[PDB]
DNA sequence: GGGTTGGGGTTGGG
RNA sequence: CCCGCUUAAUUCAUUCAGAUCUGUAAUAGAACUGUCAUUCAACCCCAAAAAUCUAGUGCUGAUAUAACCUUCACCAAUUAGGUUCAAAUAAGUGGUAAUGCGGGACAAAAGACUAUCGACAUUUGAUACACUAUUUAUCAAUGGAUGUCUUAUUUU
């Protein structure tokens, strides 16, 4: 109606006046997130009161495109969809590789054993190759290939050389290993320290 | 340059004609080089140690003598790994001493 | 046994021969300037595919077996046999051609031939075969030469065609020329 | 201009009527029941170290009938020798210096050197017999072609 | 800078290329190696031989032949000799000048075929030349150098070396292509919608035949393991089982259905039909217009492919975004043009290949070597697209529509439903079985013509009122042995009939065939109007109507038996030519062969056995320069022969016999020579020529009678006559009708598109309609009958422009694609009317500013698609431009360095070589400025240019116009240094640099240029 | 190049220069004072000498010539012809690459002349104008020739072997005859 | 038992 | 503007050829079966350009009488108003796409996190595998990255 038209131009400037949408901010991510500050109508037929002015969603889109064109703080034109404002208003298991060959990249026997296609860390040192992982189901998964039942030797193929590896480590280097890791993850924690301490 | 000539001949020519430049080809004998023609063996003044190893057949070049003993002048062998054929040389030989071809090989 | 004759009787019966008639000698000759103005090779599947269907990206697919076959290189020479007579020139194929690569050069196989001959040339190493191919000239041989007197577009011609390339034995060609002019001689 | 076989007996009897009797025709092929360009022969090759010969290497073809001497050519941008003559000389010097006969296709033109065109060892005595009956032969056939 | 030069010589030009290292005349390389000295005497042909001849080396040799005084050089030998000797030595290599038309057997070489340059080898010059040098070293000068010998004033011929066109030439992947050509011309059509019945969807129908009938794409290399191939075999019976529950009726119906009265368009065209009486004409043109007027939109046939592929293929088949960005594409596949096609590249690179499900892999390389896996799954995602697309949008369109380009739409397509287009087809038969064509048996023709020459079909593009026969004899019968097709059996004829066009320019009427001829003679008639003092003009304008169906068999062959331009006996010789393109000389990075300056070309030539003064069978070629720079000649041994009779005979044969078919039925002409063969394009302006030479005797004389001059041209078709009085234009117009009544032909539409009024009544003309004009528009030409300068037409919007520009854009090789595209779309036709005798300085910089204008909307669909594909992830271009921004500074490049190439062309064009440097460089400058300008203010408003390309691009412009106005600026001081005297060309540029006031700006010429 | 020799159709040359011959022959004798025809008729001189048109230029490849008695041999694939040129000049005029034999020729103009011989006519053909144009050295094995300088066993010998010679046979038959009825 | 040499590209007049 | 789901019904017509049926005055109507084709489809003449394109600028000082910038669909043409070597607010034309439902709070100058991760996240160089317009992995270097709270109320 005219009277339904004229009120709900005057709700929708209340609520679209930027005071409200500074000291609520709750329109700020419909504007931001908008393309190009040009909302649609489809967010406004979600409202709580606009409803109380209806007393065929084209006709409300066509009313409330008549109500502001009446209007001259906010914009439409062409009887598009979307509606404007004319200004912008902003403001337990691990294990060892042994017998690799010295010096040979790290990337060798990394994907060597990634092959597995689960993850693990792992150490490399000149032979010794501490391999670690996060779950305990993958190594009795992962044992039961690598771990190669055709020779029951504990080998893996890097560089074209055969290579040994155990399947446990000792308990108390298992211990040790662990407050290496946390050594090495405190580290992280001294770092960060030092770089929060330097100003 | 200068024409040394050297004519072939059989085994039994060798007695026609005692005394002259000839060449004459046979295959060695094996036990002063001494060759079997064809059984009927010659004997050369060539060393008989002295040709190299492999070598199996043998063509000299000299006078001959009265009989049975030449004098070799030129000696060419090769390791001829397949068995001489004789009759046709023989044939060749005679065809080269025919009238009718005569004026090809020799002069006169 | 055999019977021979030389290349001016294969030359004189060949101009005197009306179209359809085919004909094999054996001629006592030798093998001279293999040319290579031509391409050296062409493509045959295995089970006697007449034509090949041609592919981008050397891709290849048969039709008179209608499988993916890996493509078979037949490598087709054409070069001149000749003799104290005259002269022929000649086309050798697949199994003579091989044949002959592989006496002068054991190394490659007879049925490795074909490819070892086009990897050379696509790769660009065609001095090596170029001096291979000089490496048989006025090499000799016993061939049995084939022709016959075809006709191709609307146009007679004749061609010869080479079947078997043995070795030779001086031994029996002596006694061939022997007896030919032992009968020369007696008429 | 097909090859014949001949000896060398037969080369300088034809050279010296050639150079005898200049009254023939006014060509480069020489006259025998034809006229012949080419020759083959079997005969026993050995160098013949001439003075001061820069591009020619004078050659020599003794046989059990005559003498001759023939010229080999050589590569005019690089300073060296036809393949088949290196290959001779490799076998010569194996052997150690045994000269052995060998079979020669060679151009012959009047009024110049006679050429030697390309030789192979032979190592074979069926090839002497089948030389000399290759001569008599062609020279029959050329013969009695003529009349 | 390097300007393009007017003359230049060949040991100038070689000595730029890097390869060679030693080149020089025969006399300098003779006083080198000492084989003779200046003191001596030589006469002067031999001397001339001597220093004309030039030899060129890839090694300095000069050492290697010197004079060795061992022994003197007294040659005994011949020279053919001599020559065996050194093919001898050649030994196997087998690409040499001497070693052409003949084969080395053992040690003999024979000879074989027609080296028509063998004359130069064996000559008397040669002969002295070996004498100088003797045989041993004679033998190897033939090899180791290059000898080109001049035979013509600027034409060489290569006689001995190498052959120069051998200078002129690991594995990847080469996904398939989408074979789009099926899709135009199919004229069948079934009882039942659908496709045909030999596709796979109706072979005898189990998944088993379907392995059976897609044994080419079950057992592809792509699919990693027997797994996959079963796999995909499930997809494919799924995809036949789903396309055998469609109705192809509803669909065609809902999208793309036949007018709403195509029921008495189906009447009328049979009542049409059965009227064994001639029928109405105008209601053939409306009934003509009715049906073309029923073509389906882009939209709705492209709404028809989605809808039949969404509920026929699977969905998981590619991935449901996968599926998306194909249905998205399908739409440009529908609405590209005829010569253009997508790659398989096109959709791949906008795909994903991690989300088609069912995919596997043997090794588990998802997470080791992600990028072979990707690798491995495109190959495979690009072959499924390929059998999608060839298998099933190709037939369905080739089945249920009929797609062509019309008349004047140019390369724009078009799609008809089915039975309309079989109701053209109905109707066009009508129309053309009363007038030329005609059935005919079997029986009639004769067996020794019907075993010799092959048949030829019929094609119907549509037209405004009417439509357009096409005939085409591409097809051969493979029975029979047929290995040629008609135009391959005439092209023989064709060489000796372009021999006679030769002459047919002044001697037996007045014929034109290209714009060098029509220029020369416009340049003449401008000269002679010039010289009368600028009188005023008339002119007029006619065209025959359907000429090739028009022209009397009888008459044609009476005319060719009785003609003495045509020899009786022709040799046919086919050679290669080496020109010089438009390159300017590098002046002197060290790797430059022959192709950066010469380009070959293929030709042939007959020439007759007679002493002709063109003596050919000397040299063996006839090229026309147009300049004074070099050119090298190669013979070969392919030699032919042809005879009078031969060509009777196939002039006879297809003009009597000629039968064409046209579904399954044939037909053949009545009267008239079929358009469409080689032959027929000066068949016609010969028969024509001769009526219209029996008819204007008076233009032969009525230059002197009574002093007026009067041009009169004519192609296949359209007639040009200018003059300078009146009473001649009549009189022309008088007999040209005259002669039309006489011998049974009419001109075009009575359209006579004069430029005066007359009484069409004092002549019995009143049944033409004369149009008046004050431009004469001939072909695509605007000759302006108060200046008499030519230029072209240009089309005014960008659809019209486009409308016939067919792009193709690969990743490969853009640099040197979009630079040779812009050269040609700018040289293409403005080369040819640039003459500086036709058009003065202002008509010249209008030509180019419109031309300019033209060309640059004509390029812009070409950088729009460039636009389309990111570079930054090609290595090849993101070395070289950076990693941001990329196309931008491409782009710029390719236009900055086409336009100073076509600026430097532009003023080799306008210019001799003696006019001073100054001015050359202030035209440069110009040109340039002009076409920056017309592009910067073409670009300035699009968006994918408008952020930061313009901002390059008014920079260049920028600077072009400081460096004009600077040569400008020095010009005055370096005249009135006075070292320098000017000849008049050089005043009348100085006069139009200072009357237009090119110191202070480009203002006051614009307004004399933008004009239309 | 077989081929390109084959298709210049020699034969209809010859037949239309013949028919000329014939022609402007008995066309500037008829006369027929029989005083001048027994005049006309003597031994060894030439009746009639017709030179041919400027159409009639044939090329060809000589296989063997003679200089004693002036003799050319040519041929052209098929067939091959035997005839005569008219002194030494003919051939040094034409620029010989290397030698007579084995060489492409062109006749740029040749001429019919007849002769009356015992108890008949004969008409022989002579070439007056040649060019050497190239070298070809590929022997060809001509089944059948001709041979102008034998009266008529020249030509027709090897008529029943081919069409062409038969016409041709008849057109010199037709003519002799046609000659020895009109003077005798 | 092989055999012009199959092309790539597609503008502007007729 | 992005993300997930969805978008329908009988035949608009049936050329050519073959075999049936129905009545007739020459037509018609019913219903059925086979189907791109010389294995291939592409019209021709003439004229213009041609690098194995990592190889190329006087890399650019000009004419505020100038050059840029400004519009809620998108694009392409027409008018208004500002700026001084670059930045934000417009108005008439012509063409193109348009079923509905649901979501679109970090906005940021930091503070607190000892929550995290030698499995954090960037940046570069190196090495692999790839390349016709690949969305990776390891090492080294580097320090910051992540999830939560505070400045916050559906008349939105
Ligand atoms: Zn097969």
């Amino acid at each position: 109606e005219l009277d339904i038209k004229e009120s709900l131009k005057l709700q929708m400037e209340y609520y679209f006046c930027d005071t409200n949408l500074t000291h609520d901010s709750y329109l700020r991510g419909i504007i931001s997130k908008s393309p190009k500050n040009c909302v649609d109508i489809k967010v406004f037929l979600k409202f709580n009161k606009i409803q109380q002015i209806l007393k065929s969603k084209k006709d409300l889109i066509h009313l409330i495109r008549d109500s502001l064109k009446e209007s001259k703080i906010l914009k439409v034109k062409m009887d598009s969809l979307k509606v404007k404002r004319r200004f912008p208003f902003n403001l337990n298991c691990l294990i060892k590789i042994i017998n690799i060959p010295q010096g040979t990249l790290k990337a060798e026997v990394v994907l060597a054993v990634r092959h597995l296609g689960y993850e693990f860390y792992c150490d490399y040192i000149d032979g010794q190759a501490m391999i670690r992982f996060q779950n305990s189901d993958e190594q009795r998964l992962a044992i039961q290939k690598l771990l190669n039942h055709n020779n029951n030797k504990l080998q893996i193929e890097i560089r074209g050389q055969i290579c040994d590896v155990i399947s446990t480590i000792p308990e108390d280097e298992e211990k040790n290993y662990w407050n290496y890791i946390k050594f090495k993850k405190n580290e992280f924690r001294k770092f960060f320290f030092m770089k929060k301490q330097q100003k | 340059q200068e024409q040394v000539m050297y004519p072939r001949i059989l085994f039994e020519q060798m007695a026609q004609f005692r005394g002259k430049k000839v060449t004459v080809v046979g295959n060695v004998c094996n036990e002063s080089l001494v060759i079997e023609f064809g059984q009927h063996v010659v004997i050369d003044n060539y060393r008989r140690v002295d040709l190299n190893n492999t070598t199996k057949f043998v063509e000299i070049r000299g006078v001959v003598l009265n009989q049975n003993i030449v004098s070799c002048e030129e000696l060419t062998e090769f390791e001829q790994k397949d068995p001489f054929d004789f009759d046709t040389y023989s044939k060749l030989i005679h065809l080269s001493q025919s009238d009718k071809l005569s004026s090809l090989f020799t002069d006169q | 046994q055999r019977i021979y004759s030389s290349i001016e009787e294969i030359i004189q019966q060949a101009q005197a021969s009306e179209i359809g008639q085919k004909k094999e000698f054996y001629v006592y000759g030798n093998l001279v300037s293999i040319q290579m103005k031509n391409k050296l090779y062409y493509y045959r599947c295995t089970c006697q595919g007449k034509s090949v269907l041609k592919y981008h990206g050397d891709s290849f697919f048969c039709e008179s077996c209608q499988q993916f076959i890996n493509p078979q290189v037949h490598l087709m020479l054409r070069a001149f046999v000749q003799d104290s007579t005259g002269t022929i020139p000649v086309m050798i194929f697949d199994q003579q051609s091989s044949q002959l690569i592989n006496q002068i050069d054991p190394s490659i196989h007879v049925q490795e031939a074909g490819q070892y001959v086009k990897n050379c040339i696509e790769n660009g190493q065609e001095e090596i075969i170029r001096q291979l191919f000089s490496k048989l000239d006025f090499a000799r041989f016993i061939f049995e030469i084939q022709f016959e007197n075809k006709e191709f577009n609307n146009e007679q011609e004749i061609a010869y065609k080479v079947l078997k390339i043995e070795k030779e034995n001086i031994k029996e060609e002596s006694k061939y020329l022997l007896k030919k002019l032992e009968h020369l001689i007696n008429n | 201009q097909i090859t014949v076989p001949l000896n060398c007996f037969m080369i300088n009897q034809i050279v010296k009527a050639a150079k005898e009797n200049p009254q023939a025709h006014s060509g480069n092929h020489y006259e025998w029941y034809g006229a012949f360009e080419n020759a083959i022969i079997t005969a026993k090759f050995e160098f013949l170290q001439s003075i001061n010969d820069s591009p020619k290497i004078m050659g020599k073809l003794s046989d059990s009938t005559g003498c001759i001497e023939v010229v080999i050519q050589k590569s005019k941008m690089s300073d060296e020798l036809p393949e088949f003559v290196q290959a001779y000389e490799i076998e010569l010097q194996n052997n150690g210096n045994r000269h052995k006969y060998v079979r020669a296709m060679l151009k012959m033109r009047k009024n110049a050197q006679i050429q030697l065109l390309y030789f192979s060892i032979v190592n074979d005595a069926n090839e002497i017999s089948r030389h000399g009956l290759d001569l008599c032969l062609r020279y029959l056939q050329r013969k009695h072609g003529i009349e | 800078k390097q300007m393009l030069t007017r003359k230049e010589d060949l040991l100038t030009v070689l000595k730029q290329i890097s390869a060679l290292k030693y080149v020089s005349n025969l006399y300098e390389f003779l006083l080198a190696t000492e084989k003779i000295v200046q003191t001596s005497e030589l006469d002067t042909q031999f001397q001339e031989f001597l220093t004309t001849t030039i030899i060129a080396s890839e090694q300095n040799l000069v050492e290697n032949y010197k004079q060795k005084y061992n022994q003197p050089n007294f040659s005994q030998l011949t020279i053919k000799q001599v020559i065996d000797d050194s093919i001898i030595l050649l030994g196997n290599k087998q690409n040499y000048v001497q070693q052409i038309g003949t084969t080395t057997i053992g040690f003999y070489v024979e000879y074989e075929n027609i080296n028509l340059s063998r004359q130069t080898l064996y000559s008397s010059n040669f002969r002295n030349l070996l004498n100088i040098f003797g045989e041993e070293d004679f033998k190897y000068f033939l090899i180791d150098f290059l000898v080109f010998t001049k035979v013509e004033q600027n034409g060489y011929l290569q006689v001995a070396g190498v052959c120069l066109n051998q200078y002129f030439s690991e594995n990847q992947y080469i996904y398939p292509e989408i074979q789009r050509s099926q899709i135009f011309y199919c004229n069948h059509m079934g009882r039942e919608p659908g496709v045909f019945k030999s596709s796979f969807f109706n072979y005898s129908e189990p998944q088993t035949i379907i392995k059976k009938t897609l044994l080419k794409e079950y057992q592809s290399k792509n699919f990693s393991c027997q797994e996959e191939r079963d796999l995909f075999l499930e997809f494919t019976e799924k995809i036949v089982q789903n396309f055998h529950n469609i109705n192809f009726n509803y669909l065609l119906k809902k999208f793309c259905k036949l007018p709403e009265n195509y029921q008495s368009l189906k009447s009328q065209v049979k009542q049409i039909v059965q009227s064994e009486n001639k029928a109405n004409q105008q209601s053939c043109e409306n009934l003509f217009n009715s049906l073309y007027d029923t073509e389906i939109s882009y939209k709705q046939i492209t709404n028809f492919l989605r809808q039949i592929i969404q509920n026929c293929v699977p969905n998981q088949l590619l991935g449901k975004k996968n599926f998306k960005v194909f249905l998205e594409k399908l739409y440009e596949f529908v609405q590209m043009k005829r010569f253009e096609n997508q790659k398989v590249l096109d959709y791949i690179c906008f795909m994903d290949v991690f989300d088609v499900e069912w995919f596997v892999d043997l090794k588990n390389q998802k997470f080791t070597q992600k990028r072979k896996y990707i690798s491995d799954k495109r190959k495979i995602l690009g072959d499924l697209i390929v059998f999608i697309i060839n298998k099933i949008v190709i037939p369905v369109l080739r089945y249920n529509f009929y797609i062509t380009e019309k008349h004047k739409e140019g390369s724009q397509i078009f799609y008809y439903r089915k039975p309309i287009w079989k109701l053209v087809s109905k109707l066009t038969i009508v129309k053309l079985e009363e007038e030329n064509l005609e059935k005919v048996e079997e029986k009639l023709i004769p067996e020794d013509s019907f075993q010799k020459y092959p048949q030829g079909k019929l094609r119907i593009i549509p037209k405004k009122g009417s439509f357009r026969p096409i005939m085409t004899f591409l097809r051969k019968d493979k029975q029979k042995n047929i290995k040629l097709n008609l135009n391959q059996i005439l092209m023989d004829s064709q060489l000796v009939f372009r021999n006679l066009k030769d002459m047919l320019g002044q001697k037996i009427g007045y014929s034109v065939f290209d714009n060098k001829q029509i220029s020369e003679k416009f340049a003449q008639f401008i000269e002679k109007w010039k010289n009368k003092g600028r009188p005023q003009l008339y002119y007029v304008t006619l065209d025959i109507k359907k000429c090739y169906d028009s022209i009397d068999q009888m008459k044609l062959l009476n005319f060719f038996n009785q003609s003495d331009l045509i020899q009786d006996t022709y040799f046919i010789n086919k050679y290669l030519l080496f020109q010089r393109n438009k390159r300017p000389l590098l002046q002197i990075m060290d790797n430059i062969n022959f192709p950066y300056y010469f380009n070959l070309k293929e030709r042939q030539i007959a020439y007759s056995l007679y002493d002709d003064d063109d003596q050919i069978l000397q040299k063996g070629f006839k090229e026309i320069q147009s300049d004074d720079r070099p050119f090298i000649v190669i013979n070969q041994d392919k030699p032919r022969c042809i005879t009078k009779d031969i060509i009777h005979n196939h002039l006879k044969h297809i003009s009597q016999y000629n039968v064409i078919s046209f579904n399954k039925v044939k037909f053949r002409q009545k009267r008239g020579i079929p358009q469409g063969l080689n032959i027929s394009g000066v068949l016609c302006s010969f028969y024509f020529g001769k009526l219209e030479e029996e008819y204007t005797q008076f233009l032969k004389n009525a230059e002197q009678v009574n002093g007026s001059i009067n041009l009169l041209m004519r192609l296949t078709d359209d007639y040009l006559f200018i003059s300078d009085s009146q009473q001649n234009a009549l009189n022309l117009i008088v007999q040209l009708q005259n002669c039309a009544n006489n011998n049974g032909f009419m001109f075009n539409d009575q359209k006579i598109t004069t430029n005066f009024q007359f009484p069409q009544e004092d002549y019995n003309l009143e049944h033409f309609k004369i149009s008046v004009q004050n431009e004469c528009q001939w072909i695509g030409k605007s000759i302006d009958m108060n200046t008499l300068e030519i230029k072209s037409i240009q089309k005014q919007t960008q659809q019209e422009i486009n409308q016939t520009i067919n792009v193709a854009i690969s990743i490969k090789n853009l640099k040197s694609q979009l630079k040779n595209k812009l050269r040609s779309l700018f040289l293409n036709q403005l080369i040819d009317y640039f003459n500086p005798n036709i058009n003065s300085f202002e008509g010249l910089c209008r030509q180019l500013y419109h031309h300019s204008k033209a060309t640059v909307m004509k390029f812009y669909p070409f950088m729009t698609k460039l636009f389309q594909i990111d570079l930054k992830k090609s290595k090849q271009y993101s070395v070289q431009y950076g990693k941001e921004n990329t196309n931008e500074n491409f782009l710029k490049d390719i236009l900055y360095y086409t336009v100073e190439d076509v600026c430097k062309i532009l003023c080799y064009l306008q210019f001799e070589d003696e006019i001073n440097s100054n001015i050359k460089e202030i035209f440069k400058n110009l040109y340039s400025w002009i076409m920056w300008d017309i592009i910067v203010s073409y670009l300035k408003k699009k968006k994918q240019f408008k952020g930061y390309l313009n901002k390059l691009l008014q920079k260049i412009r920028k600077s072009r116009f400081f460096y004009l106005k600077e040569g400008c600026k020095s010009l005055q001081l370096i005249l009135s240094q006075q070292k320098y005297q000017l000849n008049k060309k050089e005043l009348e540029a100085i006069e139009f640099i200072d009357l237009n006031n090119l110191i202070q700006d480009i203002k006051t010429l614009i307004p004399k240029i933008s004009a239309k | 190049m077989k081929l390109l020799l084959q298709n210049q159709n020699i034969f209809q040359k010859l037949k239309n220069t013949l028919n000329g011959c014939i022609k402007k022959f008995y066309d500037t004798y008829q006369d027929l004072e029989q005083m001048q025809k027994f005049e006309m008729i003597v031994e060894d001189k030439l009746l009639f000498r017709y030179s041919c048109s400027q159409s009639e230029m044939f090329s060809a490849q000589i296989q063997a010539h003679y200089l004693e008695k002036r003799v050319l041999q040519l041929t052209d694939g098929n067939v091959k012809y035997i005839v005569n040129f008219r002194d030494k000049g003919v051939l040094d005029k034409a620029n010989f690459f290397d030698t007579p034999n084995n060489s492409l020729v062109i006749i740029r103009q040749w001429s019919y002349e007849i002769y009356y011989t015992k108890n008949t006519f004969q008409i022989n053909l002579v070439i007056d104008e040649m060019r050497c144009i190239d070298i070809i050295t590929t022997i060809f094995y001509c089944k059948l020739e001709l041979d102008f300088t034998q009266g008529i066993k020249g030509i027709s010998k090897s008529s029943s072997f081919s069409n062409q010679i038969y016409e041709y046979s008849a057109q010199y038959y037709k003519a002799i005859q046609l000659l020895k009825k009109l003077l005798i």
